[PDB]
């Protein structure tokens, strides 16, 4: 559910949106995640190896 | 995630696509406030065939109509 | 609905540029 079960009742939401939203936070626009979802995936996978 | 019309992706510029079963708008993250999906509340970046769960769809244009009603 | 509207006009810059354009 993102941030949103904090606040009140939890709200599902599909994960790459979540990320979306937590790259336009930093100031990054929502056409980069998008395109690169493979490459940034692989690259948290092997962070967390 | 996207929406294709003419072969090009369109992102909100602020906010979520939503669709009631028949229609799609675009709304605010914390209330529900749906409006027509215009070509002035979205971008354009890239083409059709990069994203993943793009669908299909039309966006709206108001200067169109409003000036070939006119120019003639 | 909202308390406290008043009253004016608001300039377009479109239609005075495609309707002088236009004639
Ligand atoms: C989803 O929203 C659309 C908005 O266009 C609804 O379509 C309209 O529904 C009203 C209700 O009877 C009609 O008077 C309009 O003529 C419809 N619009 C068009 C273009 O046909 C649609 O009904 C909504 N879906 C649900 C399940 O509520
Ligand atoms: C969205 O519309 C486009 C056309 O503008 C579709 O692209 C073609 O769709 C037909 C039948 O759906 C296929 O036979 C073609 O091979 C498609 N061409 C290309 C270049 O994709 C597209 O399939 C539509 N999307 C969906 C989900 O139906
Ligand atoms: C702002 O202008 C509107 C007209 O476009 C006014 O609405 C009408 O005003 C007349 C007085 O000029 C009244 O007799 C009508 O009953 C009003 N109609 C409606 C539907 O309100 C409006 O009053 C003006 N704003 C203010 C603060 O007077």
């Amino acid at each position: 559910s993102g941030w949103t079960f904090g606040a009140g009742p939890a709200l599902q939401i599909p994960f790459p949106m979540q990320m979306a939203y937590r790259f336009n936070g930093i100031g990054v626009t929502q056409n980069v995640l998008y395109e690169n979802q493979k490459l940034i995936a692989n690259q948290f996978n092997s962070a967390i190896g | 995630p996207a929406i294709c019309h003419d072969g090009k992706a369109h992102f909100p510029r602020e906010g979520v696509f939503v669709s009631n079963g028949t229609h799609w708008f675009v709304t605010q993250r914390n209330f529900y406030e749906p409006q027509i999906i215009t070509t002035d509340n979205t971008f354009v970046s890239g083409n059709c065939d990069v994203v993943i769960g793009i669908v299909n769809n039309t966006v709206y244009d108001p200067l169109q109509p409003e000036l070939d009603s006119f120019k003639e």
